[PDB]
């Protein structure tokens, strides 16, 4: 199993549905990109990631100095 | 004016005034519970809140559009469902005067927030259904939402103490991601701890008395603590609040659903987003704090208020309506008592429209100079029309007519580059940063040279009584 | 439902509860002009009142025919409770019929020549002319259809135009005309005063509603009005008759008054002031005269006139769609990306288009249109541009473009020393105006834009979950 | 053989003269540069092309969305 927005494979499960086998949430953690078992999503061109834009992407807010 | 102490009196009273409807069959999170909230604003006037029963995955139950209709923004006022826009906001501007209403403390035990307690293994989902909102978003995210924040420096300050509402991005069991924005309360205290690699307390309520989510969304100053304004609200009743378990000087509303105890980890940032925002547009992924939720303390059987946003005018565009150009209009009038009235509606106060007075000459230019200095219209209003104190500035007409007869170009309209912007709106090209507009568009004052005539009429001598004269002779 | 004169629309306006007498005898001076405020004032489905008895005259008159949407509604021959949209683009529709020529009928068969005053003329006897504003420099005829040909081509019908122009009464056969430099009537006036010769005028009062629309319709000159006419009927030709004094004059068949005259050359004289649709005074200054040569009406004839001033009195919902409609055309024809054009505010001096941004700064070229276009070159002084999908109309929606895609370094552009409007009072130096022109659309290339500014598509389930909900709330 | 202004070696011949063996004609196939086998052309290093540029080149006209 691979990550939707970015391709990697260190992907794992976050959560198991409270009550019953309804369904499961898997992480990215390469990203934190998360989804539900359930919902099949495709992420948009535009909104995929790789290691090269996770790099350059701006921190908000920024970290002051530390004295 | 009756006042709530739980998100629970308030929803009631929302179902006896119609403006609440249940979905007692089960539905699964995913596409369903956002589709409801878009439909439910959707419906245009006397939009109501939406209460679901069942979720597929979870055991609790989750409340969305609450604040979604003036309806309910007038119930949340105490006052007549269908009472107008333009009365509630005098109602507010007179209750805003009673500022100072310390809060009433509470001993532990009377706080229904406290009933249960998780401070072994951590897990969101036991207790908040938690679902995605739109389709591009990141991942499951926590809308609207109370933040508790004290300042480092002077953790004893009660003023200093802030809450306000910040976009939460859940990314595991136990550690969340929040948008402390530069130009936001919060922003002020994370600097001091992250200065010293020290972590900041926070508190995240969820599901609380809606004149409390109100005063978190509201811009007021750094050193005015929002539950103090609540108690002003509530006509001078004071609001219950409670200190929280893990950190002393933190506060939260005792009638609170959930409450998420944690700090800020310092010197840390993720990927967060992308989002859907108020804009109508999807919000890039940037690197944002994350959060590690260290206790959970919540009602049984708790709620969970989460809103829908997107193309505008879903329900955070109702509630930052009145919650934004009520502090915009006082902050410009302390200073300025020739204020009429201060709209900042859309898009959350990125275009506001004054009305006020013109004392001499460019009088109005400083009214925007004002607006432009202000805790929430020096990063956020970008577009600031101002009109004679005989126009509506709620009225989109006549500040059209204010614009078409009162501007001319070459001197009323002003461009100011490289000021404080919002990187949520996705027009300024440098993000966060935007270039200023102002558009004076009053009436000409001395010194102001004016070589053309510019009053206005006054109207034929029986036009009053034939107004009667009129209505009388069509009703036949 | 069309209409030969002003009496059938009136009897429709009285059947469908548009239209109130006023039995009782009443004051020209203040009263004929408060009854109209206060009709305007009445803020939705405005009626006419029509005067019966008035204190010093003969015969009566009409105000507020045009002024509320139920009456341009009924103008239309539609429902009275038509939306705005939909008589917009009804008269989208009609509009395609141009070429509609007129039906010219035998003198006999005109109503308007039943009367013939040709000895000692007196405007009095016949019109209770009375003042419209407090400081209004005279009795003044608001709305008029005036019928002027070009000198040079007097035989082309098309160079025929008529148009409504404010004409102060100044003694009993002679009055004032507003011959504003950027309206057709300028142009012939000019090549007449050139020779020292006089220009043939026809002022008509009392028209078919339709007739009085296209008057205050800013259509090109080599357009003659009567012809839009038959296509606003949708192809049913209205009815013109020639003149008595002068050839390649025509006026309606069922007018009824027409002065028959000719402004005198190279003559100004103190006319106004004059309230005006800004809602304020415009200055009195030095404008032509006509002197009446003969006068023919119907017999008992109505008077119509308007008031205006502080705006949307009658004449804001008369020239609320008669603007908006030809820039939308004379746009269009050359560029069918634009959607719609909301000219409705204060006539023109502001306006709003709607349109598909073919390439990167295609908004500034739509723009440029307006502002070269015979309205809204003089006219037009803020022109905001927004997507397809914004509704021009709609201010809420508008505000939203221009908080979320107006970059004021780029989208705003402000342009000196530009044609324009007199009656604007905010102009420094009068009739000329800075224009400024907001650019409130989404980038396209190769206009380069770094960032996200594509709008969210609802949810998956918004279209049932609507009905969901309305069913719900059925309990 | 290399491309003279990428230095692909994916070129291959495009077409030959067609009086005699005057001359042929060779095609990068990479970024399309074209040349005949008589002019040695000496591309510019202004001119010259890798991966990276003809990534980010910029398209003419724009490609509009699907429907
Ligand atoms: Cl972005
Ligand atoms: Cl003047
Ligand atoms: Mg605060
Ligand atoms: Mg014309
Ligand atoms: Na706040
Ligand atoms: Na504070
Ligand atoms: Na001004
Ligand atoms: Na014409
Ligand atoms: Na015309
Ligand atoms: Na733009
Ligand atoms: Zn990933
Ligand atoms: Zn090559």
């Amino acid at each position: 199993m691979k990550c939707h927005r970015c391709g990697s494979d260190n992907v794992r499960k976050m959560v198991d549905s409270p009550v019953g086998d309804a369904w499961e949430v898997y992480v990215c953690e390469k990203c934190c990109y998360s989804w539900r078992s359930t919902e099949n999503p495709v992420v948009m061109e535009k909104f995929k990631l790789d290691d090269n834009k996770i790099a350059n992407m701006g921190v908000i807010p920024p970290i002051p100095p530390l004295k | 004016a009756k006042v709530y102490k739980d998100l629970r009196e308030f929803l009631e009273v929302l179902e006896q005034e119609g403006q609440l409807i249940r979905v007692k069959e089960e539905v699964n999170p995913e596409p369903d519970i956002a589709a409801a909230g878009r439909a439910a604003a959707n419906l245009g006037k006397n939009q109501p809140a939406v209460f679901f029963e069942k979720i597929k995955g979870y055991k609790y139950s989750v409340v969305t559009n609450v604040h979604g209709s003036w309806q309910n923004h007038a119930l949340m006022l105490g006052l007549d469902k269908n009472t107008s826009t333009k009365d509630q906001f005098y109602e507010l501007n007179r209750r805003w005067d009673k500022f100072p209403v310390p809060p009433n403390v509470v001993k532990r035990e009377a706080a229904p927030c406290k009933e249960n307690v998780i401070d072994k293994d951590i897990n969101l989902f036991e207790i908040l259904p938690l679902y995605r909102i739109n389709e591009q978003d990141g991942g499951f995210y926590i809308s609207k939402a109370s933040v508790v924040t004290a300042d480092p420096e002077y953790p004893d300050d009660f003023n200093k103490l802030n809450v306000g509402t910040y976009r939460i991005q859940v990314k595991d069991r136990d550690r969340v991601g929040i948008q402390a924005l530069a130009m936001h309360d919060i922003a002020v205290q994370l600097e001091k701890a992250e200065a010293e690699n020290k972590p900041l307390p926070i508190a995240i309520t969820i599901g609380n008395n809606p004149l409390v989510t109100f005063m978190a969304s509201t811009p007021v100053g750094y050193n005015q603590n929002e539950y103090e304004f609540v108690g002003a609200l509530q006509d001078g009743v004071p609001m219950d609040i409670v200190k929280s378990d893990l950190y002393d000087h933190l506060y939260v509303p005792a009638g609170s659903e959930v409450v998420l105890e944690g700090h800020i980890i310092p010197r840390v940032r993720t990927v967060e987003g992308p989002f859907g925002e108020f804009p109508g547009s999807y919000s890039g992924a940037r690197l944002q704090c994350e959060v590690k939720i260290d206790r959970i303390t919540h009602r049984t059987n708790p709620i969970f208020e989460n809103l829908y946003l997107g193309i505008p005018w879903t329900e955070i565009d109702y509630l930052m309506a009145l919650n934004t150009s009520v502090p915009l209009y006082k902050q410009l009038k302390e200073t300025m008592p020739e204020v009429v009235a201060v709209n900042a509606m859309y898009t959350h106060g990125i275009g506001v429209i004054i009305s006020t007075k013109v004392r001499y000459g460019g009088y109005a230019k400083g009214v925007a100079f004002r607006l432009l200095s202000t805790p929430h219209g020096m990063p956020y209003s970008k577009i600031v029309i101002v009109v004679d104190e005989f126009v509506d500035p709620f009225n989109l007409e006549q500040v059209m007519w204010a614009l078409t007869t009162r501007v001319h170009p070459g001197k009323d309209v002003s461009i100011i580059e490289n000021c404080p912007g919002m990187p949520l709106d996705p027009s300024t090209n440098p993000p966060g940063m935007h270039t200023k507009m102002i558009i004076d568009a009053t009436t000409p004052v001395p010194p102001e040279p004016n070589p053309r005539e510019t009053q206005l009429l006054d109207p034929p001598d029986g036009t009053e009584e034939w107004e009667e004269k009129l209505k009388e002779l069509l009703k036949n």
